[PDB]
């Protein structure tokens, strides 16, 4: 058993926190109180869900996750919320001042002061782990904090524990929901910063998941509690093989090896299905060819975008369910003949499938309808390019003019991180150019 | 995340005491500082403009600033009058006699560091103070030349905090002296160098809306401050109550500033219904009035240039679904009069709790190059003067000389050329 | 009021398009680099798909489907035909065509070349991406591409003995239905086709650029070296004894289907966060049998002078009405 | 269609089907947080010399 520490940034990362956490908790049979009855072994363990989860000796289960936010607002509804008695104090952290959707003062001027702080409490939880093996990492990109602080934490991570992995969850941004213009300028410096000290990144456009609750779950106005009860159910079904017994993708070094064979192409794709509105009182039960078809359908992806117009460098299909391996077969075999699945030549045509009989958790009163099988579809495309593009283009257009530049170099930053962030975007998507077409 | 309010000279104390009765009614406050409301919402963020003493009683954050103690009189006499800190009564008794250099210079030098030590107290209890709003005209005085010279020395002993002002511009259709087009070109290059964020607020705007649409035949003073009230009430929604976007003053900012001298804002608000009105708006007929030209209080037209930046607030129980596209569909109908190099930079922000005697209502917050039209009239204006010389005795009285009115001239023109650049590009 | 942009000023086609939507007084054009659009008229190269349909409040359409260039290539479509098992290596209206680099199938189309010359069998072929030659040495050293048959035997327009093909034009809207132009071309030949001294491309080539360029008698049996459908029809009657429906048009039906429903899977835009739509030319021969042959797909055509207008008339009411709302075409149902 | 690498547990199991075969330093980073801070401080005391003025 290897732990796994979650840090939360900004206020997109603590709040997709939130909703994580209380998932792992129904997922795993942990009262909000900490407490977990089929739980044995009291007051230590050394199973699957242990790698999330530390325990007292009282039998209460702590989350192995530090929050951070520069603002209190959001962490203190965490200090209130239904599970308050899961954290204690010292794995929260606020300031006073955000970072005002400015990736430099997030990483330059309030970072520094900050820094410190956040690696003395993440070294608390690290002397508790016996064999720790990374850090999950969830945040925002167009948050000054979660752009600009996370990409300082990276960095201090990468020095302060060598041969850890790291991962990231990353929010990708929507004008449908964006609180700022400067959202693309600091998404490109985050990645920039970012890109060399993380070994895989899933990208959530809030764009996909805004319009998977407006068609699947006849949600008109999503809210963020919409949208991060569903991005917790793509998270949970991503790290589930950490927190459960099994063989696929069982510690975060096999996430790089299944799903990463060139290291700055590490945003793989994720596609999950099938997503049913609550509010149906009946639904019929799609079988496992039927979820599996949709995870070829772009309408179901974490980002909008066409593979078929890529290659696959990877793909792992993650079910749960009831769900056995003879009708994967059946289903892969009848969705070749059908489908555009073009792999690179250097790579075998082939998926790695993992299946857990456990069928999805869904949160009570939510929006997601509990469902017989459930499929997540993690696959390395070429196509998730076109997320950098979109990205790249609105950039070029704001700094031609050097709009908004003024608010980052106040802050310290040189003007030419700007251009030397770009040059590396630019760089990226003629990788995915070379292996793509 | 407080807010240290100053209001300076007559019009930025009458017209700072209606904005502090608007938002003391909209978080249900008295005139004697209890609370009575029947929402959470309306003290969840009142912390940000509101100080609470002993007894749970509500203090306004705000600092009372003249030269003559008249209007101030007025003031502690009026509705709200004893809702306000005694102590921040900060006056004195010459006057400043509509002359920015008295103001700025020798009158208002005289008294600045006595509101300086009020500000410097007011902050000191702030938790983490995140910047300042400034009431005044530009006018005349003590608002234009004292007001602008507390500006710069609070950034000197501020500097990393946000200045905001609410600045009344002159205009000869509603002018009490001729040499306004002087005090307001003196101080909009300070402006220029020394705020954040200025709300432009037009008083031939104001006069033409009061008369053209709400049927006003002769309007007051009185009835230009009912609209300044309720657009202040609008544009600070944001950072009053919960909410996503703009939710403080350096958000705010960075959102609607991508140049730093370019920060001066065309403020609008709808609905402006003539007294029918309780008949209801909808969704399509907020959204068209708030764009629309005669709900603007700058007297630009922003057909005449480019929006860089816009920002929107609907308050009331609405479709929040239909707000989403009636603002779309604004934009994809008239995209030409937003630049093309700020992808979405329209933001839009919903309040549930609504201004008082309406349903629903809209502000609007723009960052036009059509502003120009503005400082070039100021422009013009001054230069028919000063080509002649003409009035200047009453400044160089006070020990100013040619050349200050000379370069305060050419950093205007500079202004305008400056929004002009922007508007072709 | 719709929203459009224009991103190929040199197309003939969409720039008579967009005329139509401007005298609609419902349709507005946008600079080209406005984002805020309902329609695309894009550029040849390069087009952003990767930028369409990520607009709140905005149904975008553009006029390609983006991967028909496999189609629409000299080199892609013989390996579409080769690859794909709906159309197979033992396609009959196809000519057989081998893809030659300056993978490379120099070796099979020698070992084809030297299986005619064991039978004496016409063993002359044509290069493109043009020489036409009777020996496979003279074809492999000008290309240093693809190399495939020639239709020795071509059916001849009397008078004249001359050559010509056939254009198409097809319209694939964003439900993918297929629709075919009623009013097609003949690009004829206005030089008598002679089986000896094949580098005189003038009676062998029917582009309208080279009949242009060097035919003696260009414009004396038809206007332009272009016979329409009617007059052809009537020849059809008098001559052969048949109608172009039977002994043509029914082959060319069959192709356009054929070509169209085997790319359908990796082109369609059904479930995709914009739409396609797009103008495709196939390009037709026939022999002395009435056999019907698919010469190339164009991408990018042009349309003829007198269907220049009925024709673009027809892509606003098919392809860009139904999707904005404010017949000439033949559906080939799938 | 080959499946190999079969691992069956009582929650579950998996298995792969084969269709075809084929940074900086603590003190460099703290040299760069340094330098920003030395740019804002001197940003700041430009602004302190011109209201001086
Ligand atoms: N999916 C999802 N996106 C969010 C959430 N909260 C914020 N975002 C997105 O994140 C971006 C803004 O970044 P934030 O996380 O709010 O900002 P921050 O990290 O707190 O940084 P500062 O507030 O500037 O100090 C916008 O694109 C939002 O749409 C959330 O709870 N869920
Ligand atoms: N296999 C073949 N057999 C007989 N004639 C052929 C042939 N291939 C080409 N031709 C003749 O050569 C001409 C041009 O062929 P090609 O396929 O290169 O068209 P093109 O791309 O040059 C111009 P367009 O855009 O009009 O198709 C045809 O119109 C036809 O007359
Ligand atoms: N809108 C508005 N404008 C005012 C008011 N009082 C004065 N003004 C304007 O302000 C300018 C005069 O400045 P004023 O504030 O009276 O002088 P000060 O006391 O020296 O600051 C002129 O342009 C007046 O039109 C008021 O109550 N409302
Ligand atoms: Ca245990
Ligand atoms: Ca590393
Ligand atoms: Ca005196
Ligand atoms: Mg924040
Ligand atoms: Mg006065
Ligand atoms: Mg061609």
């Amino acid at each position: 058993m290897r732990e796994c520490i979650s840090i939360h940034v900004g206020q997109a990362g603590v709040q997709i926190g939130n909703a994580c956490w209380e998932l792992y908790c129904l997922e795993h049979g942990i009262q909000p109180d900490g407490q977990m009855p089929s739980d044995k072994t009291i007051g230590g363990g050394d199973d699957s869900f242990n790698t999330f989860f530390s325990e007292t000796g009282a039998g209460k289960h702590v989350p192995r996750a530090v929050f951070v936010d520069l603002e209190p607002t959001v962490i203190d509804e965490v200090r209130t919320g239904t599970y308050r008695q899961l954290f204690h104090p010292e794995q929260l952290i606020t300031g006073k001042e955000d970072a005002a959707n400015n990736y430099a003062r997030g990483h330059y001027t309030i970072g520094k002061e900050i820094i410190d702080l956040v690696l003395d409490r993440i070294r608390k939880l690290a002397d508790q782990c016996t064999g720790l093996q990374g850090f999950l990492v969830f945040h925002s990109f167009g948050g000054g904090t979660g752009s600009g602080f996370t990409s300082l934490l990276m960095e201090r991570l990468s020095v302060d524990y060598g041969k850890k992995s790291k991962l990231e969850f990353s929010i990708y941004p929507a004008p449908q929901v964006s609180t700022a213009v400067v959202e693309p300028y600091n998404s490109i410096l985050t990645t920039h910063t970012t890109l060399e000290h993380s070994d895989c990144a899933f990208m959530v456009d809030n764009e996909a998941i805004y319009d998977i609750c407006r068609r699947n779950l006849d949600i008109e106005r999503p809210t963020y509690t919409n949208l991060n009860r569903l991005i917790s159910q793509i998270v949970s079904s991503i790290t589930a093989s950490l927190r459960f017994d099994g063989a696929l993708n069982v510690d975060l070094t096999e996430f790089q090896t299944n799903l990463v064979p060139y290291p700055r192409i590490h945003f793989p794709l994720a596609t999950y299905a099938p997503v049913i509105s609550a509010e149906k009182a009946y639904h019929e039960q799609l079988s496992v060819a039927e979820i599996t078809n949709a995870c070829f359908e772009p309408a179901n992806q974490m980002v909008k975008c066409d593979p078929r117009h890529g290659k696959y460098m990877a793909c792992c299909l993650l079910y749960r369910g009831d769900v056995v391996p003879k009708d994967v077969n059946a289903a892969i075999a009848t969705i070749k003949t059908k489908r555009s699945i073009q792999f690179v030549d250097w790579c075998p045509t082939g998926f790695k499938v993992g299946i857990n009989y456990q069928p999805p958790t869904v949160v009570p009163g939510g929006d997601l309808a509990k469902v017989q099988r459930a499929v997540c579809m993690l696959s390395n495309t070429t196509a998730i390019a076109e997320a950098w593009a979109r990205l790249d283009h609105k950039f070029d257009l704001m700094y031609a003019k050097r709009a908004f530049v003024h608010w980052y170099v106040g802050e310290g930053m040189e003007e030419g991180e700007f251009s030397e962030a770009r040059e590396d975007m630019a760089a990226l998507e003629k990788d995915y150019e070379e292996v793509g077409v | 995340r407080e807010i240290v309010h100053i209001q300076a000279g007559q019009c930025g104390n009458q017209i700072g005491a209606k904005f502090w009765e608007v938002i003391s009614d909209e978080h249900g406050i008295d005139p004697t500082g209890s609370y009575h409301g029947d929402s959470d919402l309306q003290l969840e963020r009142i912390n940000v403009y509101y100080n609470e003493a002993t007894g749970n009683k509500y203090v306004p954050r705000a600092i009372l600033v003249d030269l003559e103690p008249g209007t101030m009189d007025s003031v502690r006499s009026g509705p709200f009058g004893q809702i306000f800190r005694p102590d921040n009564f900060v006056f004195g008794q010459s006057g400043a006699g509509n002359n920015w250099a008295k103001g700025h210079y020798t009158e208002g030098a005289e008294l600045v560091d006595s509101v300086l030590d009020v500000v410097r107290k007011e902050s000191e209890s702030c938790d983490c103070l995140q910047g300042f709003q400034l009431t005044h005209s530009l006018g005349g005085g003590t608002g234009s030349g004292m007001g602008t010279l507390l500006i710069s020395k609070i950034r000197e002993e501020y500097p990393d905090r946000i200045m905001n002002t609410f600045s009344v511009m002159p205009s000869p259709k509603v002018s009490d002296t001729v040499v306004e087009p002087y005090n307001a070109t003196l101080s909009v290059h300070q402006l220029v160098e020394n705020t954040d964020e200025t709300y432009c607020i037009d008083n031939e705007a104001l006069y033409d809306i009061c008369f053209r649409t709400l049927k006003l035949t002769t309007p007051t003073y009185g009835d230009l401050n009912h609209l300044v009230s309720a657009t202040m009430s609008g544009v600070t929604t944001c950072l009053r109550f919960p909410g996503q976007l703009n939710a403080d003053l350096r958000k705010l900012a960075v959102n609607m500033v991508p140049f730093p001298r370019l920060h001066f804002f065309m403020p609008g608000f709808a609905p402006l219904t003539s007294r029918q009105q309780y008949r209801a708006l909808t969704v399509p007929e907020l959204t068209q009035q708030m764009f629309d030209s005669k709900n603007m209080m700058a007297a630009c037209d922003p057909r005449h240039g480019r929006y860089l930046t816009v920002a929107a607030i609907f308050r009331g129980r609405m479709s929040m679904k239909e707000v989403d596209e009636q603002m779309l569909n604004v934009q994809n109908k008239n995209s030409s009069y937003f630049v093309e190099w700020i992808p979405n930079n329209v933001k839009t922000a919903v309040c549930d709790i609504p201004p008082r005697g309406l349903k629903m209502s809209a502000t609007f917050i723009g960052n036009s190059t059509a502003i120009q039209e503005l400082f070039k009239r100021i422009s013009e204006q001054f230069t028919a003067m000063f080509r002649r010389k003409a009035f200047l005795h009453w400044y160089t009285g006070e020990g100013m000389d040619e050349m200050e009115f000379t370069e305060a001239e050419s950093n205007m023109n500079d202004l305008v050329s400056e929004y002009q650049q922007y508007q072709d590009a | 009021m719709y929203t459009f942009v224009v991103r190929d000023e040199n197309s003939s086609v969409y720039a008579e398009v967009s005329r139509l939507l401007l005298a609609t007084g419902q349709w507005k054009r946008l600079r080209k680099d406005n984002p805020r659009f309902n329609l695309m008229l894009g550029e040849r190269n390069r087009l952003p798909f990767g930028r369409l349909g990520h607009e709140p409040g905005l149904v975008q359409l553009v006029n390609y489907y983006r991967g028909a260039d496999k189609l629409c290539r000299k080199a892609s479509l013989v390996k579409l035909i080769k690859t794909s098992p709906e159309l197979s290596e033992s396609c009959t209206w196809f000519p057989e065509s081998y893809v030659i680099y300056p993978t490379d199938e120099r070796e099979v189309f020698l070992a084809a070349y030297n299986r005619r010359r064991e039978g004496r069998e016409g063993n002359v072929w044509i290069a493109k991406s043009i020489l036409i030659s009777s020996e496979a040495s003279e074809l492999l050293d000008f290309i240093d591409h693809v190399i495939q048959k020639y239709l020795e035997k071509p059916l001849l327009l009397e008078p004249g003995h001359r050559k010509f093909d056939i254009r198409s034009w097809v319209l694939v809207d964003h439900l993918y239905n297929i629709y075919l132009y009623r009013e097609g071309v003949l690009r004829t030949s206005s030089e008598p086709y002679n089986s000896a001294n094949f580098q005189d491309k003038t009676c062998h080539l029917t582009n309208h650029c080279i009949q242009k360029e060097y035919s003696k008698n260009y414009g004396r049996y038809e206007e332009g070296n272009e016979m329409f459908f009617e007059e052809f029809n009537q020849y059809l009657m008098d001559a052969l004894n048949t109608t172009l429906e039977n002994s043509i048009l029914l082959q060319i039906k069959h192709i356009i289907r054929s070509c169209l429903m085997c790319i359908e899977p990796a082109i369609s835009t059904k479930h995709l966060h914009y739409q396609s739509f797009q103008l495709f030319g196939f390009d037709f021969m026939v022999d002395e049998e009435l056999k019907v042959w698919l010469i190339e797909v164009n991408g990018a055509p042009a349309c003829a002078q007198k269907l220049y207008a009925e024709l673009c008339q027809g892509i606003v009411d098919v392809a860009i009405s139904s999707v904005f709302p404010l017949s000439i075409f033949i559906k080939l149902h799938h | 269609m080959e499946v190999i690498e079969l691992n069956k547990c009582t929650s579950g199991q998996s298995f792969e089907v084969i269709l075809k075969p084929p940074d900086p330093s603590l003190e460099e980073i703290q040299k760069k947080l340094e330098a920003a801070e030395e740019r804002r401080k001197y940003q700041e005391a430009e602004l302190l010399k011109h209201l001086a003025e």
